[PDB]
């Protein structure tokens, strides 16, 4: 009755690879600027010239060394920390502008800030404090966002990891946190992504669970709003801490008479334009400590801002249940919604709010609807596989017209998923197809040390390069988006495969992929994938 | 009596002011427990300024709002607070996180530590003829007996806190009548402190502050020596215990309450 | 992180069939008393004695017959009902002494209940009502249980199967229902088995949870209690309703920082005694809109009774969450102790009980504690497989000293798993074995209608027999307990199946069972199963 873990349309890896030329790499993440591949690793940052013709192995293009003082090596091991935890991991890696890259790392256990010159890659000016703008361990997850020249962080303030926080920093703007020790603004949460839309900035995380921890500890999937122009509240009330802070319970689910859900949060893309539509592409999973699926829900930016416009949770009596807040008690102006806006223009300044309103989202900053998602299920289920599903990169311009949508899907065994983002016959978003299932990780080539770590950790597309960069721990890989030899001369699959990246050339008589000299008959059915009256092979 | 204070002007620098106070329940407008300056010149702003004041690390401790929640008329008051060789303590008493429960504490700061990472928290009590006591209700600091300096093996120079308490932990606001004076030594105090960091460090236990940490924090293993004057780290911080520090009884009554020493 | 499904030790079907002797059976429970088989069926009830010789196909041996009445018949087709549906199927068959049998059946939609003899299996005396003795419905599970000459009996009073009920009637004693239209007391409730076991009758069922459905509707299996000294209330409170109805949801899970629990009950044994312990065993499984896994959970009857003298559950506000209840407000007489116990002893019938323990016991028929299972997990899963696990069968002295415990489970797709109870150095009862799996269904002799009805609807062991008898719903199948002579001459594995059922004899240089004639050298090595410098095949 649980849908069947669907076939992939086609049916290993000898591609790119990058090693850094030998040690352990530990690669934190990858991220691409301009025609520029970054990789932020222990002690260093590589770049690789994405152009520069991708040769047998990739090669480091320019390089950058921020090894950890010898001092501070010294205190974070005799805190009881292991010989490889003490060590400089980059975990913020940002542009400030065309000038400036912002980089901060753990430091061994003491995390800080530098700013760096974006061509030669060597430091410049003082170091600040990492606190809250990055995390002590390596292996904790972290949100870093530069977003009008101020910076949105979240993470951790404390080397025992106790304090969790989301923090505004920097940009001549007063600085803002969410309250300390609050379990009803932040319960455990584990921070997964932020991105920029709006007067607002959205936080994706996953916490325990306030409202169903009526029965033992439950883990939600979470969305929240910061106003880009908060700045803190009176005197009274949240001086010094957000006034825009709501946050709202995702709904990724598997419709039943008895529902099932989704939880565990493990990336949120960027925004993305998907059928005219502003959307963010999440993948869950189930509880470590259950039997093992995943999930992929989509989530319309429209419908996320209608939660925060909805009503409020609150629990009357502190042992009662969580009701829906009645509108008679929202007081006016509307908590949550920014300084300077419709009838809010009359308000400055956040630190003028009255009493009412900031006493008010202090102490209600969940709210009663749960975000629901695109087609109200998964996009894609795995559910009969023994890793679980998590980073996540998207091509909302793929195939010759560019209107179709390709979704890929990075696991924990290497193994890399690809389908296509389906239109229904409404002309409405509607399901996916499951296109290609594909082994990336080399085993000859990334494990290496004392290391096999299978797990990827960073998913880059490039189009311009007609690439997806897959980042384990050990190495970097360039997977070509479509390899459209593979299906061969044999006419009958080349079309069957449905593959936006791939068609049929009548002039060579065999199966390739779309070229900037488009001059030539690319004959591809996609929406039907028609095979009527072929010859096989 | 919910307020106390101690001047701690260690030689070299301007010294400063220790207050811990009641906040009734505002968490947000006052500290429980503070280190304040109080400098030199007179004429100085720096008048009541924290000793440390970053956007996290600040020489004060907040009620957090999460047990001001979980207990009702949650509250700290304190009665007695001193000055002792490299440390500052102060006497505590609280409602407890889960009828009515009351815990006497004593809390220990080292005079020259403005992170405030050096504190940690004992219950305290003494108890006679199987009835026991454990509602502080006074206290005052002192040279020991001839007689008491045998008892506790310490020398004649070193403190004892001499201290009264009520039967039980029982509503403290509406007290009875069963009272106990009882003797202290800092020596014991600052060993059995000693030992609860010392095993603590060493992976042993959790840190046991439930009314500040909101959770359980599980202690962490690490090669630090816990030296006889040790100030604390980010680490294992701040530290509680739930193991009563037993003072030595001196006299008791039922008849009559006790209220100063 | 969750266990794995683990591999059975030895790795088709050709055993003997009944089959009647074509129409469709529609068995619907098997039955042993004294030396025959009772097969319970379509407007039949066959018998098989089971000593006969079992040959090629297995013959019936006595038979039965009581078919619907037309006019019974027009009324069902009339209410809107199927062909198949209005038939006379036989849901409760129960012996009642040596001379009589009490057999009631659907009847087409409208049940009814006959006495019949023990010996020609001829019709005698009036038929009484089925109503709350037997389901409308075929399909339905029912609860039918003969105590002290009364009849336990739980299941639906209408038509429509709105209202459920667990009732006691006939046998002198005045007749007991639970309140109908409460919730707190039932809430659509599936029945799936109740046993006999001290001063008290325990009712396994599952129903939609009151306490967790604080979100969206959980479904949580339970125990429940009745006095069979229960004479009904005062003149106040519950006349004629349960005076002793206590429930308690059971604990099966896997625990975890957050536990992953089994709710779907599915099947429970009567009790037994394993390791010196009176025990029930029940199979569980994930909801039916979940990732399919099923669990096997055991439960002392000491547990069990633990549970009722521990602290009830209650609803301060309506809306407000379930706190315990503190022993100051329980008043005495103590709720749900029988009448007539030690200081209730001075109560000589359920009658005379007060209004506090009456009034209290209508309003708090649940129990805080949830019954914990024996080993705190489940002794067997299955979590990547397609069907669930249902039927369960135990043989609590199999092997020469008759001291180790054989479990056969059976599933939906007729799959059998045989597993051995363990054993642990301590001597404390210590998980599972997984011996053996193997498929009793026979596609050659039970899929001869429009009917391939895979499920097993009900197990028989008869050690007797030396044999398990497996029903689906158009044939039962006899299974031998261990066919030994699988294993062949290879004496390396012979004593590596660990089987209780099978050895090694010198004389004969081959692998058999067990016999009576117990003179013969029998070498067999189960709870170490050693394969230690042996020849192989
Ligand atoms: C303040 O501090 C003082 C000093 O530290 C402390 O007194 C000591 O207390 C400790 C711990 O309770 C005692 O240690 C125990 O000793 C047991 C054996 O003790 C006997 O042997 C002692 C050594 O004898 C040698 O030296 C003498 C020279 O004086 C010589 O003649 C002998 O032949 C021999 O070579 C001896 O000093 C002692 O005699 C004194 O003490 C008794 C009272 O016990 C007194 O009555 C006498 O008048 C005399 O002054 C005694 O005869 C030993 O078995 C025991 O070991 C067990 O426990 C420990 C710890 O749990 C385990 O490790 C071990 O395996 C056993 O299970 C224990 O170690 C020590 O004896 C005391 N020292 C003195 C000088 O009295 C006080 O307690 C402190 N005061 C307060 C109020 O707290
Ligand atoms: C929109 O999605 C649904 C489900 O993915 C499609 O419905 C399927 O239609 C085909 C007929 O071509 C059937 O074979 C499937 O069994 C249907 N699915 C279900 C669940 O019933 C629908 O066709 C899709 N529309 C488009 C244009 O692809
Ligand atoms: C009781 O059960 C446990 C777990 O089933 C057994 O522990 C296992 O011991 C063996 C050593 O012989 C190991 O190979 C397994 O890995 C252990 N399991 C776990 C989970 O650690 C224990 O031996 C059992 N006792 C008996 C007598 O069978
Ligand atoms: C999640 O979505 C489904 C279908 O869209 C809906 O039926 C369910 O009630 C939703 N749950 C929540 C908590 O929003
Ligand atoms: C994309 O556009 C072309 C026409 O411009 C059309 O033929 C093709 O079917 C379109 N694809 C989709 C998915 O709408
Ligand atoms: C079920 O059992 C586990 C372990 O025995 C326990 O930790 C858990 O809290 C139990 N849950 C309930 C509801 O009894
Ligand atoms: C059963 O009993 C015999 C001795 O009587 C012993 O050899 C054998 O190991 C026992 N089995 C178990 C499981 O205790």
């Amino acid at each position: 009755g649980f849908p069947e873990d669907s076939e992939p349309i086609s049916i290993t890896k000898q591609y790119p690879v990058f090693v850094g030329h030998r040690h352990r790499l530990d690669i934190q993440m990858i991220m691409i600027m301009n025609r520029t591949l970054y990789v932020a690793a222990r002690d260093h940052i590589y770049t690789v010239d994405i152009d520069t013709s991708h040769t047998e192995e990739i090669y480091c293009s320019k390089k950058l060394t921020w090894k950890s003082r010898q001092a501070d090596v010294d205190t974070c091991r005799m805190k009881g920390k292991h010989k490889d935890e003490c060590h400089n991991f980059i975990k913020v890696l940002l542009k400030k502008n065309d000038d400036t890259l912002f980089v901060c790392g753990t430091n061994a256990f003491n995390p800080s800030c530098r700013n760096y010159r974006v061509d030669t890659l060597e430091t410049f000016g003082d170091e600040f404090s990492g606190m809250a703008r990055c995390p002590y361990d390596a292996k904790h997850a972290n949100i870093a966002l530069f977003a009008d020249g101020k910076l949105y962080s979240a993470t951790v303030t404390d080397f025992l990891a106790i304090d969790a926080v989301i923090y505004r920093s920097l940009g001549d703007s007063p600085t803002l946190r969410t309250v300390k020790h609050d379990s009803k603004w932040l319960k455990e949460p584990y921070f997964v992504q932020a991105v920029d839309y709006g007067d607002y900035i959205y936080f994706f995380f996953r916490e325990i669970a306030v409202e169903y921890n009526t029965m033992g500890k439950v883990v939600f999937p979470r969305v929240a709003q910061v106003c880009k122009n908060d700045m803190g509240g009176s005197q009274r009330v949240l001086e010094k801490q957000w006034t825009s802070f709501l946050k709202a319970r995702l709904n990724c689910s598997v419709p039943g008479d008895s529902h099932f859900y989704f939880n565990i949060l493990q990336a949120v893309t960027d925004v993305i334009r998907i059928n005219g539509r502003d959307v963010v592409l999440a993948t869950f999973s189930t509880p470590y400590n259950s039997i093992p699926g995943s999930a992929v829900c989509a989530y319309d930016m429209l419908d996320i801002a209608n939660v925060f416009t909805g009503r409020f949770k609150e629990q009357k009596s502190p042992d009662s249940t969580w009701t829906p807040v009645p509108d008679e008690r929202v007081p006016k102006p509307r908590p949550g919604c920014c300084a300077g806006s419709s009838s809010l223009e009359k308000y400055a300044t956040s630190n003028e709010f009255p009493d009412d309103t900031l006493n008010f989202i202090k102490t209600h900053p969940l709210m009663d609807e749960a975000v629901p998602s695109i087609i109200n299920r998964p996009w894609f289920l795995r559910t009969m596989v023994r890793y679980r599903l998590t980073k996540i990169a998207v091509d909302n311009a793929a195939g010759p017209y560019q209107n179709h949508t390709v979704v890929f899907l990075g696991s924990e065994k290497g193994i890399i998923l690809k389908f296509l983002a389906r239109i229904g016959s409404s002309g409405f978003l509607n399901g996916s197809l499951f296109l290609e299932e594909m082994n990336v990780y080399n085993p000859e080539k990334c494990s290496y040390d004392g290391v096999e770590d299978k797990r990827i950790m960073g998913m880059q597309l490039d189009r311009a390069s007609g690439s997806l960069y897959v980042a384990f721990s050990t190495c970097v890989i360039k997977v070509p988006l479509g390899r459209c030899e593979r299906h061969g001369k044999c006419k009958k699959t080349c079309i069957a495969s449905r593959d936006p990246y791939c068609g049929w050339v009548r002039e060579s008589g065999s199966c390739a992929h779309l070229s900037p000299l488009s001059r030539l008959t690319f004959e591809q059915d996609i929406e039907r994938g028609n095979t009527d009256g072929l010859g096989d092979c | 009596g919910t307020m106390y204070g101690v001047i701690v002007r260690s030689e070299g620098e301007d010294g400063k002011l220790f207050i811990g106070t009641a906040v009734d329940g505002k968490q947000d407008y006052f500290p429980t427990l503070s280190s304040r300056k109080l400098p030199r010149d007179p004429e100085s702003s720096a008048m009541l300024d924290y000793e440390l004041h970053s956007d996290f690390v600040s020489s004060l401790i907040k009620i957090p709002s999460d047990t001001l929640a979980l207990v009702s008329h949650f509250d700290i008051f304190y009665i007695y607070g001193f000055a002792s060789g490299g440390f500052v303590y102060f006497l505590t008493v609280q409602p407890e996180t889960p009828d009515l429960f009351y815990t006497s504490r004593i809390v220990r700061l080292c005079k020259d530590d403005p992170k405030f990472h050096s504190y940690v928290s004992l219950p305290f009590g003494c108890t006679r003829a199987g009835v026991e006591y454990r509602l502080l209700q006074a206290a005052y600091l002192a040279k020991p007996g001839e007689a008491l300096a045998q008892a506790f093996n310490i020398s004649s120079d070193e403190d004892v806190l001499f201290a009264i308490f009520s039967k039980g932990q029982k509503q403290y606001h509406h007290p009875p009548d069963d009272s106990a004076l009882c003797a202290f030594p800092i020596r014991a105090i600052n060993l059995q402190i000693k030992e609860r960091l010392q095993s603590c460090y060493h992976g042993e236990g959790n840190l046991e502050l439930n009314w500040l940490l909101g959770k359980d924090v599980q202690c962490t293993k690490a090669p630090v020596p816990i030296d006889d004057n040790f100030c604390g780290l980010d680490i294992n911080q701040p530290l509680g215990g739930s193991t009563p520090v037993e003072g030595l009884t001196l006299y008791t009554t039922s008849r009559d309450r006790l209220t100063s020493v």
